[PDB]
């Protein structure tokens, strides 16, 4: 609205500052403690209410993070607490707020609401309408970013549909339709191949002559994602290559006698693999946009020889699916909403794994520590796998956050074959950091394969365990 | 459930996971007992209710004889030369007095 | 209704006598055969748990009395 | 006339397979 | 069958029939760019819709009186609005829009905000500032989307054309009612046709980077671009979540009452607590069975160290002992004309009595039918609604 | 697991803890209705014979 | 404001992390799964208008 | 080997000297609780020696 | 083939692969006597005939 | 080998199809 | 602060980190007695601020009784088989006569 420009005097605070949260939380907890201590007993009859108030304190049951709080009233020996004295205490909370300005929004129904998460009998109910699909916030009237950054929001739609228990065959199938709709733009026009989206964490359906609906969307993104499905499908892929004239004379240690370079160049798998690593940010004009477009077209015109040094160093490791692990939680227990035996794959993964019920400095010091070279402490100690294996930029993905990756890394990924020691998988006593990366390379395929998460054992490293990590050290020298 | 409500203590396996951390072993050997016990002490279906059921069964031997299931015995015989069967002997020899 | 549609899925997942038996009675890819082979072992190792073998959700007319 | 189990290379005759 | 003849080899690649390939992907993406906006509605015209998608769309959405009685000019010469229902009625109203438009070149049917009115508003006319205020806030309300809706609806039409799928785990097909039993798409077709009517090219607004364009007809109001983005979400989620259509029809019916209201966003602000209040806040009046987890948190309670110890079955005594809901939940529906929705929710909620996956998915599907839009209002009323309140101290501390 | 690992609270006082825990059960005890039914069972048996 | 309003924040942090550890400022999930169980209840307390809440009249002066 | 025996003895020492309150509980608090709970119970205790 | 249809004895090649797993040995050695014998045996299907 | 008839899934090499 | 102004002694935090660089041990082991003390006993250059107060408390035993903090104890016992609690004993055994 033009001609609308003024100033205004309030007593309120700014909306989203940082220090405006902490002191409000302190002020929440202090007034709740003096409620339960002093104002409580001094303003009520009905000694059931008095006995209820004198039994709880805010260290034992009160949790607050902002304006909102959650107070928990535990069960006694006789069962649950009488649900009428709780309401008589609720009226006293509402009366207590009026004496100094707070207008509480107390609620008592039998559920729990805290940080806008909805539970009933321990339920994990997702709010599907918390974020819409076709909805985006715009505060100003300015134009938006150019075209090749819309795919980040499309992947955001997909990863937000992951955490909510959608019908997974329908959800992946609709994600493909969006994924293929947002792929071409006028500038020869620009176009992403379909493998560039597989790099971004999007699972597939049926490729290379395989079974349909064969992988899961719990697969990671990046090189750890590209390792897993290839290492699961590889003896079928090397058959499908030879199935139409893609034979060379020498045998590769990975794909055998088939020219993976020509097959991947003609099918444009390499070009999607390297084209997905281009920056989608038009960093600091239409001519910079044209610079980014020419940089993006150059990756499509260039023909490629192999994958990155990290993925090629990964692909020498072979695992095995011997036997399924014992379950971690009851099948008939409703843990999480939406997922059920009708939603088959998360229902299998969440029972077999179990739900979670229990940076530049850290990078570069490990870069200089693993290569031959607090600062006096780091040299000999070790950290866990999820911290020690960040030296090759491996991270537990966004998808595995609502599961138990700790027990899976610690126990159910064995770095030793079932029939003893194959003499090929001999990690030296020196350079024992390799174990923390082999944990991730093991736990990739045990999560990408649909169905039950299976106990996985080490089988083979082709170049030897000593010569395996020299490739990682070459990547560390090359940065 | 009533004994779980009235009882002052509570089970906590982090005592075991803390006391296994300061063990003395080498990373050259092909098997490690301190990491075998932490695998063997995670129960199937992750329920701990059988302890309080065994305490409640003391009130009833005349109609109920609480015994240990056949699936906890080491797969129709085990060797004393195998370490997992030593741990499986330990677990049973401690569980049987209740 | 969904109450039947979920029960059919539970019965599709959980599926399949005390007598002496008679003579009458490297790498691998991923296959739906191997998926079912893992799932049946998982459901069997869950089904033979002793609390699962006895416990039920709804008490009967004897237990209620 | 099947493949190997070392490097997954396919062969056509059993002689050079062996 | 037009989408079939257009996209034969792609739908079989993403339904598990045929192998995925790059050339079919790129030959599809060649065609995804080559769609007119009318082609999406031509593809919507051919699908036979069942009897359970048909419901009466009210006629009063299309005829709304204009915005002269809605805004005014405050002292200090800032624009405000006068509220008719409640002091929080500061959102965008719903009125006739077409009278403030002049057409674009290269196509006659679509117009934008006229330059003479913004010229006189920059000059300092009284009415022109109000008119450009309404025009810019209607653009900003219509803009709150990621991409043009016809692309999302076309992706729905592509993806859901492969029929039912097959499960490698359950070894059976799935049973999800198809496009004939999808009420938001029936309504999305009917509204976008009734706006155009005899006029062709049949897209009520197109979406660009800097600004929108409006279809020049008297049938066009400001409530429609949020309503269509509201319907597309339900049309997707009815497919890819397996929602019960008996809840989706209520979810669309509330949005039709929102478009028929005096204001759209204000009505949704006042009706955003119908689905959890009737369903989630009223579960298990009679509880008979089901399993529940058995947690405890460890004794240094500030650490928040938890522990899972099995799961126990529920008993009869753990019903809903909390107080009732009927006296205010029915009152909310009786105030706004949604008693046929509220009683419908309550009588269906009162039939679940065991705690399993069925009654839980009922709560999920009931919560899904709330409309997730982003409320749009000017900053000059955001401040003077939020920052003018004050605490009241009934017992101050004495001097 | 329960034999090898189980800990008390850091400030446990036995009489305070038990008079907290036992008190809600013995006010509303409802054991007396079973005593009222066990007479009717023995009356019915002698009436039958 | 951030150059002169230090010790208010610096003593707010001491209350939040040493005096009454009721704030959980990843672990929010098992809190509510315990709090939603059958034998216990839970009360959802929310403060309306947290920014307009505290002024010089009662809070900031003390 | 040598290191495996040296690790096994040091493991069994910790398993002997782990600090757990469950044996003391079963000694001296659990009989108190059983004697408190058992008189008010729907099915009374039925014991053979 | 006639003994196949009668004999209750069934070969289980996983017995040897089970019992050679838990043999204590060092990684720093270059022989692995527990793992040379599995490459000697190569437990397969044609033992019966 | 073209296609199985339980689910409409197309393959090659009927050694895979059986 | 008044003792810190005129005292000749100063910090040298690097002397422990220098002297623990020549402890003979094996990489194969999981425990590290050379590196456990450096984590248990980290220097931070603000360590004389807690030493000169104990040196200044000798002037007042009637009104001030300087004790060791509660958090400096091994947190419910600590076995002697553990190495970290064994270092925690050494720290208290040096700090208590002051
Ligand atoms: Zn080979
Ligand atoms: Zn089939």
């Amino acid at each position: 609205s033009p001609g609308n420009d003024f100033t205004h005097m309030t007593t309120t605070f700014p909306s989203g500052s940082t220090a405006t949260s902490t002191e409000h939380t302190a002020n929440n907890s202090t007034m709740m403690e003096t409620f339960l201590t002093v104002w409580g007993p001094e303003h009520t009859d009905d000694p059931d209410v008095l006995r209820l108030m004198k039994s709880l304190t805010i260290q034992r049951n009160y949790v607050c993070q902002g304006d909102d709080g959650l107070m928990i009233i535990d069960g006694n020996t006789a069962g649950k607490v009488n649900s009428e004295t709780i309401q008589k205490m609720l009226e006293l909370i509402s009366k207590y707020g009026e004496e100094f300005g707070w207008k509480y929004d107390i609620a008592y129904d039998g559920t729990a609401e805290y940080l806008k998460l909805y539970f009933i009998f321990g339920c994990r109910i997702p709010n599907l309408s918390r974020h819409p699909i076709v909805g985006k916030e715009r505060a100003n009237s300015s134009a938006e970013e150019p075209w090749p950054a819309i795919l980040d929001q499309i992947m955001g739609i997909f990863f937000n549909g992951v955490h909510d228990g959608l019908q997974w065959q329908r959800w992946i199938r609709y994600s493909w339709a969006l994924c293929c709709a947002f792929s071409r733009q006028r500038t020869g026009y620009l176009q992403y191949p379909m493998w560039s989206f597989v790099y971004w964490g999007l699972p597939l359906v049926k490729v290379f002559g395989s079974d349909p609906w064969i992988f899961s969307w719990y697969m990671p993104t990046g090189d750890l994602g590209m390792y897993s499905w290839i290492s699961l499908i590889r003896p079928l892929m090397t058959r499908w290559m030879v199935a139409n004239g893609y034979v060379t004379d020498k045998c590769s240690p990975v794909f055998g006698n088939a020219d993976y370079r020509k097959c991947f160049n003609e099918l444009k798998l390499y070009q999607g693999y390297y084209m997905a690593q281009l920056p989608r940010n038009p960093k600091k004009t239409r001519e910079e946009l044209a610079e980014m477009d020419e940089t993006l077209m150059r990756a499509r015109k260039h023909s490629y020889s192999s994958f990155s040094k990290l993925l090629e160093a990964y692909l020498l490791v072979k695992w095995r699916m011997c036997e399924a692990r014992e379950p971690s939680v009851d099948l008939r227990l409703p843990l999480c909403a939406g997922i059920d035996p009708l939603n088959s794959d998360p229902f299998l993964k969440m029972v077999s794994v179990g739900p979670m019920l229990q940076n530049a400095i850290d990078s570069a010091l490990l870069r200089l520590r693993t290569l031959g070279a607090l600062a006096g402490k780091i040299m000999l100690q070790d950290v866990n796998t999820v911290q020690l294996a960040r030296v090759v930029n491996l991270a537990v993905p966004d998808t595995w956050m609502s599961l138990d990756f700790d027990t899976m890394f610690k126990h159910h990924v064995k770095l030793l074959p079932k029939d003893g020691r194959h003499l090929n998988t001999d990690i030296p006593p020196r350079m024992g950091w390799l174990r923390a990366i082999l944990r991730f390379l093991g736990a990739g395929m045990a999560m990408t394969a649909t169905g039950v998460a299976v106990d996985i054992y080490l089988e083979d490293i082709h170049g030897g365990g000593r010569s395996l990590g020299q490739r990682f050290m070459t990547w560390m020298r090359q940065e | 459930v009533l004994l779980q409500r009235i009882s002052p203590l509570q089970i906590d396996p982090t005592i075991i996971s803390n006391t296994m951390s300061t063990v003395s072993e080498s990373t050259t050997q092909t098997l490690s007992p301190a990491s075998s016990i932490l695998g063997k002490l995670r129960p199937s279906n992750s329920d701990f209710s059988s302890f309080r059921v065994a305490l409640a069964g003391w009130l009833y031997n005349g109609v109920v004889t609480t015994v240990i299931d056949d699936s906890s015995y080491p797969k129709d015989g085990g060797s004393v030369t195998s370490l997992e069967n030593l741990w499986d002997f330990f677990i049973l020899a401690l569980a049987l007095p209740l | 209704p969904m109450s039947t549609r979920i029960a059919e899925a539970t019965s599709a997942i959980v599926s399949k006598v005390g007598l002496p038996p008679t003579a009458s009675s490297g790498n691998m890819t991923l296959t739906s055969s191997e998926i079912q082979r893992h799932i049946t072992e998982f459901i069997s190792s869950w089904q033979n748990h002793p609390i699962v073998q006895v416990s039920a959700d709804v008490e009967n007319r004897k237990t209620a009395q | 006339g099947y493949q190997c189990h070392v490097c997954s290379a396919v062969l056509f005759s059993p002689l050079d397979l062996d | 069958s037009m989408i079939l003849t257009q996209f034969g080899p792609f739908i079989e690649s993403i339904s598990g029939i045929t192998d995925q390939s790059n050339d079919v992907f790129e030959n599809a993406a060649k065609a995804f760019s080559m769609f007119t906006r009318s082609d999406v509605y031509k593809a919507l015209d051919e699908i036979p819709f069942s009897e359970d998608a048909m419901l009466p769309i009210p006629p009063t959405i299309y005829t709304k009186p204009s915005h002269d009685s809605y805004y005014y000019i405050d002292a200090l010469n800032r624009v405000r609005r006068k509220t008719y229902q409640g002091p929080d009625d500061v959102y965008v109203p719903n009125c006739s829009i077409v009278e403030l438009l002049e057409p674009h070149e290269t196509l006659t049917s679509y117009g934008r905000l006229s330059e003479a009115i913004e010229n006189r508003a920059k000059d300092g006319d009284s009415q022109a500032r109000i008119a450009t205020t309404y025009g810019r806030i209607a653009e900003s309300q219509a803009r709150q989307i990621k991409a043009p809706l016809e692309k999302f609806v076309l992706a729905l039409l592509v993806a859901e054309a492969g029929g039912s799928l097959y499960d490698p785990v359950l070894q059976k097909y799935d049973e999800i009612p198809g496009l004939s039993h999808n009420c938001p798409l029936w309504c999305f077709r009917e509204i976008c046709r009734h706006i155009s009517g005899p006029l062709p090219d049949r897209a009520p607004y197109l979406y660009l980077s800097a600004g929108v364009f409006w279809l020049m007809s008297p049938r066009m109001t400001s409530a429609i671009p949020p309503l269509l983005s509201d319907l597309v979400n339900l049309a997707i989620l009815q497919q890819t979540a397996g929602l019960d259509p008996s809840l989706v029809r209520l979810g669309v019916q509330i949005c039709l009452h929102a478009a028929a209201s005096s204001s759209y966003a204000w009505f949704i602000l006042k009706t955003k607590s119908i689905f959890p209040q009737n369903t989630l806040h009223s579960m298990y009046e009679s509880l008979e069975g089901g399993y529940c987890p058995n947690l405890e948190w460890l004794e240094p309670r500030s650490d928040y160290k938890f522990m899972y110890m099995g799961a126990m079955p529920l008993s009869t005594k753990y019903a809903r002992s909390a107080p009732s809901n009927d006296k205010k939940a029915r009152e909310l529906g009786e105030k706004y004309g949604l008693s046929s929705v509220v009683s419908e929710l309550r009588r269906r909620t009162k039939t679940y009595s065991k705690h399993d996956f069925t009654s839980v998915r009922y709560i999920r599907d009931a919560m899904a039918c709330t409309s997730g839009i982003f409320l749009v209002r000017t900053p000059t009323e955001t401040v003077l609604q939020e920052y003018t309140q004050s605490p009241e101290i009934k017992v101050p501390i004495p001097q | 697991v329960a034999l090898l690992s189980g800990k008390y609270p850091p400030d446990l006082v036995t009489n305070v803890w038990y008079a907290d825990a036992i008190y809600p059960m013995y006010a509303d005890t409802e054991v007396f209705s079973n005593l009222q039914r066990d007479v009717i069972t023995c009356e019915a048996v002698q009436t039958l014979v | 404001q951030q150059q002169v309003s230090a010790p208010h924040t610096l003593t707010a942090d001491y209350i939040n992390y040493h005096m009454n550890l009721s704030t959980t400022s990843e672990k929010v999930i098992p809190l509510g799964v315990y709090a939603s169980s059958p034998p216990n209840q839970s009360i959802n307390i929310d403060i309306s208008a947290c920014d307009a809440s505290i002024t010089w009249d009662f809070f900031l002066s003390v | 080997t040598q290191s495996l025996v040296s690790s096994m003895r040091g493991t069994l020492g910790k398993l002997k000297l782990i600090k757990s309150m469950t044996p003391m509980y079963l000694q001296q608090l659990a009989p108190v609780e059983l004697a408190v709970i058992a008189p008010m119970l729907p099915f009374p205790p039925f014991q053979v020696p």
